[PDB]
C-alpha cells in the first residue's frame, strides 16, 4: 500500500490526438495511469507515456474530443496498471481493461500483479510432458498439444478461426487416463462476434472453467495492448500460483500487431520493416514466452495463438515473426473450407515439434505415435495418388493406388471432417485412425512395427 | 557517482547531472536499480537505453554511474554455472529467492563471495619478484577436472609486494598486491574484462592439431581444427544433438562453452536439462560434463541487450579460459537469433537498415566475432598455448541461405557442416548432406596427418571421388537400372552405398559406437578403398575377352568378405584393444586381398 | 415435461445451494468483523507523513 493522498492537476499544456500534455506535474512515474475529469462530469482513463521533467504526456483511453486546456483536471494514482487477480475471477467475462461486464460484481482481490510481469528464469523451466487433448482430431491424432508448448493457428482472413477457437475452449481438457482452466483473450473483435464467444462459452456449461476477455473492435487500441498481458497475467497467477494447468487462446494477434503500429505512432517512432516496430519481435516474444512448465510446481501453461494470415501470405512479419518463436503449428486451409470440411484444418503443412514428447504409453496410449506416423504417410500418399489419377485416368490405376484413393477420400470424411458439436477424445480419434488404417493390409502399413499391428490392427 | 533520471521515453531513460559519464558506461537506474547503459550523450545530461521495463521509473530517481562499461566478471566459481547474456547467474536468482521469476532490477553478483576457495600459490614467486600482464600466481581447486589458473589480469604489471599465503580465500579477499611506480593495486581471484574488448594474446598461431569428435562423417572427410571455425544448419530435422552431445562429451577440448542467443523457451529448457545428465569417462571415472562446462542461457523474451551482448559474453568466457593454456569448444546456439536481437537493437536507435533490413555493420560485427577463435600463444612467462574453436550454428528463416547473416557467415567459416533433414527421415545419422558440406583446413592438417597416419589423406580423397561418382551415376542408374551399366560403375555405386551404411553412418546409442577413435575410423576407410581398388582391378585387368571377372562374381564368390567389411564398426575400442583391433583389420585387409586373388 | 421438471426442481435446487452459500458467508465474515473494520480505522487514522523520495534539497 502507499496510503498518500492522491495529487489533481489542472494544469495542461495541450492536446495533441490522442495525447494530453500536462505540466507542473509532480514526480511523475512513467506507465503512471490518471484519470481524466472532462467539464461535463465525464470520466476517462490514460495512461502516461513519457516524462520529460513536468512534462507529463497521457495518452487517454477513450477519444480525446472534448477535453480544453483550462478546465479538464487529471488525478493521478500513483502507481502503475496492476491487474486484481483471484480463483473467482474465472467464470467471468472482461473488458479489455479489466473491468466486468457480465453484471457480476467487480473482481475481489486476492492479489495485485503488474500486467507486464517478468522473464521466467531458464533455469527453472521444465521441458514439456503431457498431453492436453483438444477434442479436435485433426489436431490430436496428427499433431497434438504437449503440456507446456505454444502452437499458434495460421487462418486467412474469412475462415473459421474463430468457430475453431470456441469449439477448444468447450471441448479441451486433459485426457483422464478438476485442475484445469481455459483463459480466452480475443483482441480486435467485432459485436457479432464477441456475441458468439460469450453465448456459445455461457449456453454450453463451459464457462466455470473459463476467464473470458473481450476486447472490441471499436475499443480503444491502447486497451488491446493489455488485454493479453491480463488474460497472461491471469493465467500466471492461475497456472503457477493456484497449482492447475491454464490454457491461454489468444485470438486474432494481427488485430494485437496493428493496435500496436497504432500505439507506435504515437510515440512518433519510425515504422520499421512493413510498417511495424522495430520491437515487434521482442513485444511478441513477451507476450509469447509467458508460459511452460516450471520446477517444484504442478501448475503449467500452454498457448494456442491465433493468427491471421495478410494476404494469405505466411512470409507476413506477423505470422513470420510468430512462427520463427514458437514451436511448430496448425495452419487451417481454405482449399478444405471450400469443400465444407470442417474443421478445415491441411495435415500436411502443420507441425507439432513437442508431439514426440506429448504422445505415448503413460500419457496417451501405447500406438499414438505409430498411428500419426503411418496415416500422415498415408494422406500424403493419397493426395500423390489423386494428382495421377488427374492425369492417367481409374482405369490406368493398380489395387495398391485404389487403396490409397479409398483412404483419401474416408480419411478426410471420418478423420478430419468433424462438426462443432462432436467431442472425440485422444482414444476415439486414434480409433478412427485405426479403422481407416485397417483398409490397408498389413503389409503396406510400413511406419508400423509389426508388434504394434500385431496387438491394435485386428478387430 | 549519483545522477537524476530526467525524463523517460519508454525504454530510453534521460538523466541529467551526469557529467562524468563514458559511453557505452553501465549505470543502474531507478531505486529498482535497471540495468542500462549510456549511449548519447550531451552536456551534463546522458541517454540511457535500459534493458528491462522502465515502467515505474520516476523523475528524480537516483542513477547509479558504474564505471566499467558492459564487461564479464572472470574468476572461480565460474564452471558449473548457468548465466544470462549479461553475466547474471541464473542458478543463484532461482536459489536466492525462490521465485520462479527473474527479479526486475535483480541484482546477484556473477560469482558467489561465499565460497571458500582452495588457493595454492605458485610457490615460484617471491616479494619483490616482477610480474606481467598474463602471468599466474596461482591455481584454485575447484574440481577434479579443471584447474582454475589464476591470472593478472591484462594491462596490469609491477612488482610483487604481498603474496597470501596456501589456504582458503573467497572471491572478495585480497590475493596479491602489486606496486607500479609507487601506485599500489590489490587484486583478489577475480577480474573484470570490457566483453566488447579482445583480449590480448602474444601471437596468434596457425591452427595444426585436429578437432578429434567422435563421427566419422565431420572428422574423415570435413575435419575440423582446434582453433577453427564452422557453422552448422539449425532446423528442426536436422539432429544437431549429435553434434552437440559428441562435441561436448567425447571431444579432445578442456572446457565446453554453450551459447543460447535467444531461443524458445522450451528449447533452452531441453539444453539446460539435457547437460546436467551428460557424463564421460576420464580417468576411468564417470565424471559430470558441467564440471568443465559453462553455459549461458537466454530466451526470446530476455532483454534485447543481452541476447545481443550473449554471443560476446560467451567468447570472452571462452578467452579467459584460453589463456589458461585450455582449448575451448563454444558453440553458439543460433546465431540468427543473435542477428535477429542486434537488428532490434538497431531499430529502436532509428538507424538506417541495410541489406534486408539488417544494419549495415551487420557483417563487420560477424566477421570480427569470428576472428576473435584460433590457436594463440597466450600471455605471460609460463609460455603456454592455447585455442578457442567456433561452432556457431545458423538457422535462417525459411531455411534459405539468401539471408545477409547465412551468407555472411559462410563467407567466414572455414568449414561448413551442412546438415539435411531427407537424412534423418531415411533414419540416417549423423545427418550430413556430404555434397554441401565442406572443409577449408584439408591442407592446414596435412601436416599432421603426414606425420601421424600417412594412408589417411588418399583415403578421404578417393572416398569423396567414390561419393561424388555414386551421385554423378544417378541419372545413369535411373535410365538404365544398372543393366546397360559398366561392371566398374557397379563397383562404384555399390561399395559407395557400402560406405554410405557402414562407414559414414554411425549409431550413438549403441555402447561400442559411442565414439570412434581416428586410427579406428581410418582404419575402416583403409579397407574399404582397399576393396574398391582391388574390385577395380579385378575387372579391369580381365575385362579384355574370354574370361573376364563382373560384379556379380565378385559379391557371389567373396560374400563373406563383403559381411566382415561391414563388420567392422562392432569393433568395440572400450573392450578390444588398439592392437587388437588394428590386428584384426589388417587380417581383414589380407583376407580381402586374397579373395580377389584367387579370381585371378 | 419430465425433462423441464428434473432439473427444474434442481432449478429450485441451484437456489437451494446458492442461499445456502450467502449463509455461509454472511456467517463467515461475521465472525471477526469487528476485528477486520478495527484495523482498517487503525490504518487510516495513523497517516505517516512523508516527503517525496526523490526530494533533493
Amino acid at each position: 500500500y502507499l496510503s498518500q493522498p492522491r495529487l489533481t492537476y489542472k494544469t495542461v499544456s495541450g492536446v495533441n490526438g490522442p495525447l494530453v500534455i500536462l505540466d507542473h506535474v509532480k514526480f511523475p512515474r512513467y506507465a503512471e495511469i490518471v484519470h481524466l475529469t472532462l467539464p461535463d462530469g465525464t470520466k476517462r482513463s490514460g495512461q502516461v507515456l513519457e516524462v520529460s521533467g513536468s512534462k507529463a504526456v497521457v495518452q487517454v483511453f477513450e477519444g480525446t474530443s472534448g477535453i480544453d486546456a483550462k478546465k479538464t483536471s487529471c488525478e493521478f494514482t500513483g502507481d502503475i496498471l496492476r491487474t486484481p487477480v483471484s480463483e473467482d475471477m474465472l467464470g467471468r467475462v472482461f473488458n479489455g481493461s479489466g473491468k466486468p461486464i457480465d453484471r457480476g460484481p467487480v473482481v475481489l482481490a486476492e492479489d495485485f500483479l503488474d500486467i507486464m510481469g517478468q522473464p521466467i528464469n531458464p533455469q527453472c523451466r521444465i521441458y514439456p510432458e503431457e498431453m492436453i487433448q483438444t477434442g479436435i482430431s485433426a489436431i490430436d491424432g496428427m499433431n497434438s498439444i504437449a503440456r507446456g508448448q505454444k502452437i499458434p493457428i495460421f487462418s486467412a482472413a474469412g475462415l473459421p478461426h474463430n468457430e475453431i477457437a470456441a469449439q477448444i475452449c468447450r471441448q479441451a481438457g486433459l485426457v483422464k487416463k478438476e485442475n484445469f482452466a481455459i483463459v480466452f483473450a480475443a483482441m480486435g473483435v467485432n459485436m457479432e462476434t464477441a456475441r458468439f464467444f460469450k453465448s456459445d462459452f455461457e449456453e454450453n456449461g463451459s464457462m466455470d472453467n473459463v476467464c473470458l476477455f473481450l476486447n472490441l473492435a471499436n475499443d480503444p487500441t491502447i486497451e488491446r495492448i493489455i488485454t493479453p498481458r491480463l488474460a497472461l497475467t491471469t493465467a500466471e497467477f492461475l497456472a503457477y500460483q493456484c497449482e492447475k494447468h491454464v490454457l491461454v487462446i489468444l485470438t486474432d494477434m494481427s488485430s494485437y500487431a496493428e493496435a500496436l503500429r497504432e500505439v507506435s505512432a504515437a510515440r512518433e517512432e519510425v515504422p520499421g520493416r512493413r510498417g511495424f516496430p522495430g520491437y515487434m519481435y521482442t513485444d511478441l516474444a513477451t507476450i509469447y514466452e509467458r508460459a511452460g512448465r516450471v520446477e517444484g510446481r504442478n501448475g503449467s501453461i500452454t498457448q494456442i495463438p491465433i493468427l491471421t494470415m495478410p494476404n494469405d501470405d505466411i512470409t507476413h512479419p506477423i505470422p513470420d515473426l510468430t512462427g520463427y518463436i514458437t514451436e511448430g503449428q496448425i495452419y487451417v486451409d481454405r482449399q478444405l473450407h471450400n469443400r465444407q470440411i470442417y474443421p478445415p484444418i491441411n495435415v500436411l503443412p502443420s507441425l507439432s515439434r513437442l508431439m514426440k514428447s506429448a504422445i505415448g504409453e503413460g500419457m496417451t496410449r501405447k500406438d499414438h505415435a505409430d498411428v500419426s506416423n503411418q496415416l500422415y504417410a498415408c494422406y500424403a500418399i493419397g493426395k500423390d495418388v489423386q494428382a495421377m489419377k488427374a492425369v492417367v485416368g481409374e482405369e490406368a490405376l493398380t489395387s495398391d493406388d485404389l487403396l490409397y484413393l479409398e483412404f483419401l477420400q474416408k480419411f478426410e470424411k471420418n478423420f478430419i471432417t468433424q462438426g462443432p458439436y462432436e467431442n472425440r477424445t485422444v482414444y476415439e480419434t486414434l480409433d478412427i485412425g485405426w479403422q481407416l488404417l485397417r483398409i490397408f493390409p498389413k503389409e503396406m502399413l510400413k511406419r508400423i512395427p509389426q508388434s504394434t499391428l500385431s496387438e491394435f490392427y485386428p478387430r | 557517482t549519483f545522477g537524476y533520471v530526467h525524463g523517460v521515453s519508454g525504454p530510453v531513460v534521460t538523466a541529467c547531472d551526469m557529467a562524468g559519464a563514458a559511453m557505452y558506461e553501465l549505470v543502474r537506474v531507478g531505486h529498482s536499480e535497471l540495468v542500462g547503459e549510456i549511449i548519447r550523450l550531451e552536456g551534463d545530461m546522458a541517454t540511457i537505453q535500459v534493458y528491462e521495463e522502465t515502467s515505474g521509473v520516476s523523475v528524480g530517481d537516483p542513477v547509479l554511474r558504474t564505471g566499467k562499461p558492459l564487461s564479464v566478471e572472470l574468476g572461480p566459481g565460474i564452471m558449473g554455472a548457468i548465466f544470462d547474456g549479461i553475466q547474471r547467474p541464473l542458478s543463484d536468482i532461482s536459489s536466492q529467492t525462490q521465485s520462479i521469476y527473474i527479479p526486475r532490477g535483480v541484482n546477484v553478483s556473477a560469482l558467489s563471495r561465499d565460497i571458500k576457495w582452495e588457493f595454492i600459490p605458485s610457490k615460484n614467486l617471491r616479494v619483490g619478484s616482477h610480474i606481467t600482464g598474463g602471468d599466474i600466481y596461482g591455481i584454485v581447486n575447484e574440481n577434479s577436472l579443471i584447474k582454475h589458473k589464476i591470472m593478472l589480469p591484462p594491462r596490469s604489471r609491477g612488482s610483487v609486494t604481498y603474496i597470501a599465503p596456501p589456504g582458503n580465500y573467497d572471491a572478495s579477499d585480497v590475493v596479491l598486491e602489486l606496486e607500479f611506480e609507487g601506485v599500489k593495486e590489490k587484486l583478489s581471484m577475480v577480474q573484470v574484462w570490457p566483453v566488447r574488448q579482445v583480449r590480448p594474446v602474444t601471437e596468434k598461431l596457425p591452427a595444426n592439431h585436429p578437432l578429434l569428435t567422435g563421427q566419422r562423417v565431420l572428422d574423415a572427410l570435413f575435419p575440423c581444427v582446434q582453433g577453427g571455425t564452422t557453422a552448422i544448419p539449425g532446423a528442426f530435422g536436422c539432429g544437431k544433438t549429435v553434434i552437440s552431445q559428441s562435441l561436448s562429451k567425447y571431444s579432445n577440448s578442456d572446457v565446453i562453452i554453450y551459447v543460447g542467443c535467444g531461443e524458445r523457451g522450451n528449447e533452452m529448457s531441453e539444453v539446460l536439462r539435457d547437460f546436467p545428465e551428460l557424463t564421460m569417462e576420464v580417468d576411468g571415472k564417470v565424471e559430470s560434463i558441467m564440471k568443465r562446462t559453462a553455459l549461458v542461457a537466454n530466451t526470446s523474451n530476455m532483454p534485447v541487450a543481452a541476447r545481443e551482448a550473449s554471443i560476446y559474453t560467451g567468447i570472452t568466457l571462452s578467452e579467459y579460459f584460453r589463456d589458461m593454456g585450455y582449448h575451448v569448444s563454444m558453440m553458439a546456439d543460433s546465431t540468427s537469433r543473435w542477428a535477429e536481437a542486434l537488428r532490434e537493437i538497431s531499430g529502436r536507435l532509428a538507424e538506417m537498415p541495410a541489406d534486408s533490413g539488417y544494419p549495415a555493420y551487420l557483417g563487420a560485427r560477424l566477421a570480427s566475432f569470428y576472428e576473435r577463435a584460433g590457436r594463440v600463444k597466450c600471455l605471460g612467462n609460463p609460455e603456454r598455448e592455447g585455442s578457442v574453436s567456433i561452432v556457431g550454428a545458423v538457422s535462417p528463416p525459411g531455411g534459405d541461405f539468401s539471408d545477409p547473416v547465412t551468407s555472411a557467415t559462410l563467407g567466414i567459416v572455414q568449414v561448413f557442416w551442412g546438415l539435411d533433414k531427407k537424412l534423418a527421415q531415411r533414419k540416417h545419422f549423423p545427418s550430413v548432406n556430404w555434397l554441401i558440406s565442406y572443409s577449408k583446413y584439408m591442407r592446414a592438417l596435412d601436416e599432421y596427418y603426414d606425420k601421424h597416419f600417412t594412408e589417411f589423406v588418399p583415403l578421404r580423397t578417393k572416398a569423396k571421388e567414390i561419393l561424388q561418382e555414386e551421385e554423378d551415376l544417378a541419372e545413369i542408374v535411373q535410365l538404365v537400372g544398372k543393366a546397360s551399366l559398366a561392371e566398374t560403375d557397379k563397383i562404384t555405386l555399390e561399395v559407395a552405398k557400402l560406405i554410405k551404411d557402414d562407414f559414414l553412418q554411425q549409431n550413438g546409442y549403441t555402447p561400442y559406437d559411442r565414439f570412434c577413435p581416428f586410427y579406428k575410423t581410418v582404419g575402416m576407410l583403409s579397407n574399404m578403398i582397399s576393396f574398391y581398388d582391388m574390385a577395380r582391378r579385378a575387372v579391369e585387368t580381365t575385362a579384355q575377352s574370354d574370361n573376364k571377372i563382373t560384379w556379380s562374381i565378385i559379391r557371389e564368390h567373396m560374400g563373406e568378405i563383403l559381411y566382415k567389411l561391414s563388420s567392422m564398426k562392432f569393433k568395440d575400442p572400450v573392450k578390444d584393444g588398439e592392437a587388437k583391433i588394428k590386428a584384426d583389420y589388417a587380417q581383414l585387409l589380407e583376407d580381402m586381398q586374397n579373395a580377389f586373388r584367387s579370381l585371378e | 415435461q419430465a425433462a423441464m421438471g428434473s432439473q427444474g426442481n434442481l432449478s429450485a435446487e441451484v437456489e437451494q445451494a446458492t442461499r445456502r452459500q450467502v449463509q455461509g458467508m454472511q456467517s463467515s465474515q461475521q465472525r471477526n468483523r469487528e476485528r477486520v473494520l478495527t484495523q482498517l480505522l487503525g490504518m487510516v487514522c495513523d497517516v505517516r507523513p512523508q516527503v517525496h523520495p526523490n526530494y533533493r534539497i
